């Protein structure tokens, strides 16, 4: 109930990011929400002497909800929430049988925001056809979506959770942005009973609250098919997969398989699978089940996620820091954008659990299409970084 | 007057101090006009005399019967904080709901009617010099938003908005649009009730320091506004005359294209491609450019479109938006948005090339996207589309392509030419068809190429290329294989680049080579394309790399 | 009237027959106006009734008190031969010699005053339809150049030229400029003698069927012509108002740039770069674009230039032309052409980028070339140049560079910033300096790079790149070597591409990598760059290719 | 004195080439020349119903001269002057001790041009500042610069030369465009006396007439320097020259020299020239004196000339049909453009003598600079094809 000073560093000004056009229902939804927030003292109208801007959107049940996009502010304020007031990530969270994600962002509205920092939280409700100049506001309390909010609030969160942790020392609780990740090894009914217990703790501090199974997360291997009989084409694809796999995995071998493709053959021609080849092939499969030897999470590097559209509602993905040195691979399986936004949320959630941060995504989609549609299906309180890329059709093939 | 509205607090930029610019000795005529003009502003509160303690200064000038004070705020402007942008956009007429009555009010002396932050005024200091600068000049500072200062447009519009807020709240069915010094006020009241409402707006504005013209001075619809004409129940662009000229200069063609582009908001079918092609190259502004025949053709068709006037309708939120797109030639697309069949709200076109190589399906989807974003801006919802593509054609393309996309509710409409894929690559290798193992090789220094192939039927060939890159030779190889093969062919390449381009079924390209590949692909009955890793000793690929690797 | 001048013979295109287009049933109002209009033309010889044997036809229309006959000659036009272009260019005022008197004569009914080839007239057939097309329409053909026909502009101007030839020959000191329907006649006669001369020109024109206005209708200088204002002893562009706007749309910025460009012919120092940078990307015509600070800066400086009016002088062939060029920022150059110090004939600018990478010396020479071609157009001779470059700087650059060039007579003038080379590569390898053998390698499929080096002092290093081509890695290698070396360094590459770029001493580039290489090169005291053939087992190059070839 | 029909073929229209701006003195020069030509019936004014255009220029002593640029018409009329009415090129011309070039274009004005072909010879005298619409003309007689002119006139030329050839059967005479190339083995005084004899023959048919030594043309070899002592840099340049030379010449070897460059050496380091190396090197020199084994003139292919600016008024050049498979190499040695136009004329003249046609030139110069200035120094009656190219700095180095 008294504010923590906040900086940017010396030479990096606040966000000046444009507001992406919103549909009518979303705009109306936002002015209701905002008029209330103002009455409650949480935000204040601002004048043109505030040059800053952060985009806002509305997402979802029947309840609308405000989603501010602080991706820029977060980058520009990184020293504060990461190094000055970092929240340590527990390695044990990924080891748990069940992890429940609770939304705790209501708690942040109780704490006031440093007055010298408020201007940087400016946003704009736009109007249809630019008919009215658009409603301008800044935050007076810790805003949802800013990484400084949990950074500042962690001291209170510890107080709030102390009793629960003391009484349940094998449950692990981790705060990330507006969420609490709560993991246990308890049987599912007992796990759920403990989650409700935690809500009641949280409810006493004002926070009326709105299931992952990480131990059963196993890498999607690069799949080498087993076949009745192999054509020349089939082996060429196999040599292709294995070739590019050998740039990731120490020990992958294609020499045997390569001799099976002698000279200028018909792609359609069937070929007898030599025993030397079936050996090398079976040993390759073994290497591909295990994790990549030589790759490690580097806490100082950004995570990157690539996603390939596989058709028939199938999506494959890879998380890495150095290109192709995969830390994790997986799959996900209604329209393309809807599914893509589902994949992105699943991948981001996994990444938060596993490394305590979110990757920058390489999305196989046109910028404008994504931007028009992503909020139509987005359910999460955060937004990860993305750029827009054209998938090399071969990388799609190698991951099934 | 000077509005009693509270001031906006203003800062200089963090590290910077206020301007200390020296006043150039002025001419007596100019000194006299400035003194006269300043006296008058002083007597209306706009400026105040200041002591010699104030260390700041900005140059002043006078320019012509009529004398105008011109203050050069360049330095102050560099030194003053950034402000919020005044608007994200201007309204489009197509988005406007029809009102029974609309009046224009222009605020008189807008800027000079708004107070400047008391703490900032000192930085607006300026000096009327004495004759030949002999003696101390007369010193003033602004109490109000100066003309030419960086914050004036922003602080004014914000002031007007605060001032309007209450009136808006107690009149939620009136629509007021603010645009610079202007206010456009519309209602669905009976004419007499409207004029009463305008009068109490004028009173409300006068209460807050803003004078406005009397009813005998209020402008009559049609309003010319921002290149549009706004009539009681229709809108259009202002009149376009395509000049008749014997010789077209670069400058005339630029202006022609600008007018055609502007005209395309409501005149359907306008094209600009062939006229645009002329402006390529680096030509003088006054240089005459001979019209090609295609430009000539394009210009004449634009003239037919513009011979009869066309108008758009206003928006009725109780109905849906329907958007239709027609293909008009390669690259070029045309669209109309309407609520009732063929009473257009607005019109437009899309030409853009995304990438080097593309197909009509991809283009249509990009056009649907552009129109989708436009509709959310103008109307706050997406239209129902009517597209010249079969559901089956669309389904087939996007279920197989590797990029994600999704267009909203749409229906097929048979308005040819229809969007279709012109060929389809095979999913499996083809039995009874010759396998061409292709490869391309280029010397980095001499730019000398070898493109060729070997087949499973023993056919071998290797041509010689000159001034090609490695990328071109690998494409030349694929082209050779297409030229020399039957109606069915398997092709094996080690070029991911070549593969990528061709696997997207382009039917159109910036590259000449690629267009020749497209011609061939269309004529084939079946083509299967495949990739293998280079230099991994793979049968066929190794055999071709030999004869291709020569110099 | 209809000139007694002989007709120009006209053909259809070799393979084609005349147009047989069907007449749309017209409205009675329109049929009535056409009959009235045609009767009147018939009685003046312009058109003639024709029998039903003539099988050709072109559509006719009427459009609005006032009725206008509009013939749609699109098909005929497609079918009629190509003609010689009407002009290679329009005159620039700066090129005009000052005349004591100048009159404008506008030829009345220009086209309709010129006969059409008797053998071609049949193809201009058109039909006034009967009410509801019940009965045969009234059929005409043109005897004179139709409005909208492809040959009219060309045949008219050629006719006027033949008609003027004799008058020109017997009045070699009078200057007549033909422009569409207009004639601009100038002389150095005393006012009374001039008006006599105009009168006998009008008589000569009337002898050949061309009517012209009386003295009481002849326009007074200043003449507005083609965006210029032509005063008795000066010229300028027509008045430019840079609009004050809160929000700039794509359309407004396009128009602003057009006006600034036009203004740059006589207003020196105008810039357009930062305003142009905004128009990049693909934005809606009506979309608001926030001005950057650099655009804001550029716009304000343009406003200072345009606050006071500027004019140009006319040309005096008894004096030399002098051209001066000043560097105004990167890429941007500005020039003035004058005969007497600072009484400008005209003004201009040059921004263009030739290539991806360049230096100020190269740019200056390109600017000198553009101004040279312009001067030969306008004045028929090259100017004496005054350049902000030392003779020694120029000498050094072009004697060493591998392209040929040559600029005409020029002199150095100290108007900073001065054009200079910012670094110079060594001619010989450097003793006591470390030799860096560099190389770059990129996987064609994964786009994963390795840029690194080995030195003669045993230093070895290999970084990891991502999403780079082979060309970028070879440039990254050279950059690494520059970063990690002393003030003197020899560098050995196997990349001809990298070599080419750097051997031209660029000081400016579109590429980010190249600009970083430039920063380094400037800071070095000595750099020698060398090339060897790749994969030829050369010492050092082989050693680096090893550690660089990894994935 | 009665015309030979001329075609283009079915589907290729005449030239529509723009007139490049001319200086005042050149324009005035052209209207004098043209007014005379019209009075003499050689050209006629034309109207706008002629859509065609060919550029004209004026060149030089004090006498100006009209130069029409029929490069386009020549391409579009190739079947006529090459296959229908070809002039055979004598292989013996290059073997002669002395060759004299005589201008014979005046002879062409005596023959009338096919009336159906005249329109294609349209040209335009432009005016300063576009003040007058520009004077339009076409030819009524065989025009200078068109390849059809000598093609048509060859029948007359044979008559004219029959006596001279019969009396001097070891003198070879070859017509190319507006020139006669006259070669002999006579001593120079006797050669010159015979040239004057030929002028008198020509003078009887109206042609008042305005010394190459081709037997003494020898290829400029790629020069391998001989040095006191070799640095690492020196050998690298030698290996570089020889490497690229081995793509032209069968038998060039660098293996020995390459071992002399062991590992990571200082460029400045001196190296002892091994005997195995000095052998290979001396054998390379021998190969480079001789002509390229494997390359031959192909009469159906266009010749291409590349020119490199070598500094100090030095120019090197190469003629070839397939890139780098050189048929000829040479050098030439006041400003860059002046010299470049001299090189081009010398190279074109050599090419006419040697193969009976002119090469398309690759010029190391900006398009506009060349175009502004080339006619300021051009002396020839023909104009070869050119494009404008950036010289690779290595190709410059390998040719000295
Ligand atoms: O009679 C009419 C005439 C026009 C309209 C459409 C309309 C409706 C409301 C307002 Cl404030 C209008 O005024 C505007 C003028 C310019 C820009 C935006 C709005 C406007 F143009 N409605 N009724
Ligand atoms: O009094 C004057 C006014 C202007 C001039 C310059 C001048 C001289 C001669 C002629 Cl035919 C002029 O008329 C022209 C008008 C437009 C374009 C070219 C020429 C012209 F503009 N000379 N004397």
């Amino acid at each position: 109930i008294e504010t923590v000073p906040v900086k940017l560093k010396p030479g990096m000004d606040g966000p000046k990011v444009k507001q992406w056009p919103l549909t009518e229902e979303k705009i109306k939804a936002l002015v209701e929400i905002c008029t209330e927030m103002e009455k409650e003292g949480k935000i204040s109208k601002i004048g043109p002497e505030n040059p800053y801007n952060t985009p806002v959107f509305a997402i979802k049940s029947t309840k609308w909800r405000k989603l501010v996009d602080f991706r820029e502010l977060n980058k520009r304020t990184q020293d504060f929430w990461e190094v000055q007031l970092g929240i340590p990530h527990p390695a044990g969270l990924k080891k748990k049988k069940s992890v429940t994600v609770l939304d705790v962002g209501d708690a942040y509205f109780s704490v006031p925001l440093d007055e010298d920092f408020r201007k940087y939280t400016a946003f704009t409700i736009p109007s249809i056809n630019n008919e009215t100049p658009g409603i301008r506001y800044q935050y007076n309390v810790l805003p949802q979506g800013w990484k400084g909010s949990p950074a500042i609030f962690q001291s209170s969160m510890t107080k709030i959770l102390e009793p629960f942790r003391k009484q349940n020392p094998d449950i692990v609780i981790y705060q990330y942005m507006d969420d609490l990740y709560v993991g246990s090894d308890l049987e599912i009914g007992q796990h759920r009973t403990k989650i409700e217990e935690l809500r009641q703790h949280l409810l006493r501090w004002g926070l009326t609250t709105p299931e992952l199974h990480p131990d059963k997360w196993t890498v999607q291997p690069i799949v080498l098919p087993e076949k009745d009989s192999w054509t020349v084409n089939d082996i060429q694809k196999l040599v292709g997969k294995l070739n590019w796999a050998s740039q990731i995995y120490p020990g992958i071998k294609v020499r045997q398989l390569c001799k099976l493709l002698r000279g200028t053959k018909a792609l359609t021609e069937v070929i007898p699978l030599t025993e030397e080849a079936e050996l090398e092939l079976a040993e390759n499969r073994e290497i591909l089940k295990e994790p990549v030897h030589g790759v490690y999470y580097d806490p100082s590097k950004d995570l990157i996620a690539e996603i390939q559209k596989q058709g028939q509602g199938q999506w494959t993905y890879q998380i890495y820091q150095e290109p192709f040195k995969n830390l994790k691979t997986g799959k996900y399986a209604t329209n393309d954008v809807k599914q893509l936004t589902e994949a992105v949320q699943k991948i981001t959630t996994e990444s938060i659990v596993i490394w305590g941060k979110t990757p920058k995504f390489k999305l196989p989609i046109q910028k404008e299409t994504w931007e028009t549609w992503w909020t139509e299906y987005w359910q999460a309180t955060w937004i990860p970084e993305w750029e827009f890329v054209n998938t090399p059709p071969l990388v799609k093939l190698w991951y099934q | 007057p000077i509005s009693p509205i509270e001031t906006v607090p203003v800062k200089l930029k963090p590290g910077m101090d206020g301007p200390k610019v020296k006043q150039w000795p002025l001419t007596e005529e100019k000194i006299k006009a400035l003194v006269e003009i300043c006296t008058e502003m002083e007597k209306e509160g706009k400026i105040s005399k200041i002591g010699p303690e104030n260390p700041y200064n900005t140059p002043v000038f006078a320019i012509k019967t009529k004398w105008r004070k011109l203050v050069d705020f360049r330095e102050l402007n560099k030194r003053t904080q950034d402000f919020w942008e005044v608007q994200l956009g201007i309204p489009h007429p197509a988005g406007l709901k029809k009102k029974k009555s609309v009046t224009v009010l222009d605020v008189g002396d807008a800027y000079f009617s708004v107070p400047l932050d008391e703490d900032f005024r000192k930085y607006t200091a300026f000096t009327i010099p004495s004759i030949n600068n002999e003696t101390p000049g007369i010193r003033y500072q602004y109490n109000v938003l100066p003309q030419g200062w960086k914050g004036s447009p922003a602080i004014f519009q914000s002031s007007m908005t605060k001032i309007l807020e209450p009136f808006r709240k107690q009149n939620p069915d009136i629509v007021i649009y603010q645009y610079m010094d202007d206010l456009y006020v519309g209602s669905d009241l009976e004419i007499g009730q409207h004029r009463t409402k305008i009068e109490e707006l004028r009173q409300h504005l006068l209460r807050w320091g803003l004078t406005t013209p009397d009813k005998k001075h209020q402008k009559e619809p049609p309003f010319l506004w921002m290149g549009y004409e706004l009539h009681p129940d229709k809108w259009t662009v202002q009149p376009i005359v395509l000049p008749e000229k014997d010789s077209w200069t670069v400058n005339d063609i630029q202006k022609l294209v600008g007018k055609l582009n502007w005209a395309s908001q409501i005149y359907p079918g306008i094209k600009v491609r062939q006229l645009c092609k002329l402006l390529r190259g680096t030509k003088a502004l006054t240089e005459v450019i001979p019209l090609t025949e295609e430009a000539e053709l394009e210009l004449a068709e634009n003239r037919e479109i513009l011979k009869e006037p066309v108008h758009g309708v206003y928006y009725d939120p109780s109905k849906d938006l329907i958007a239709e797109i027609q293909k008009q030639g390669q690259g070029q697309w045309t669209y109309q948005i309407y609520q009732e069949p063929f009473k257009n709200l607005k019109t437009g076109k899309y030409a853009r090339m995304r990438g080097a190589h593309t197909n009509d399906v991809k283009q249509l989807t990009e056009a649907v996207q552009k129109i989708t974003t436009e509709s959310i801006v103008i109307w706050g919802k997406t239209p129902k589309f009517k597209l010249p593509i079969q559901k089956e054609t669309w389904e087939t393309w996007w279920t197989e392509y590797w990029q994600a996309t999704w267009i909203p509710e749409w229906e097929f409409v048979n308005t040819p030419p229809l969007v279709k894929l012109w060929y389809q690559l095979e999913k499996e290798p083809i039995v009874g068809a010759e396998t061409f193992y292709v490869d391309g090789a280029a010397n980095r220094e001499t730019k000398l190429g070898k493109a060729g192939y070997v087949t499973n039927r023993g056919r071998q060939k290797v041509v010689t290329l000159t001034d090609t890159t490695n990328q071109k030779t690998e494409l030349q190889a694929i082209y050779l294989a297409l030229q020399d093969s039957g109606l069915e062919v398997n092709i094996v390449t080690d070029s991911q680049y070549a593969l990528g381009i061709i696997q997207a079924q382009p039917d159109q390209s910036e590259s000449e080579l690629v267009n020749q590949i497209i011609e061939q692909l269309i004529k084939k009955e079946k083509v299967y394309l495949a990739w293998v890793p280079a230099h991994k000793g793979i049968g066929g690929n190794e055999q071709v790399d030999k004869l291709v690797s020569a110099g």
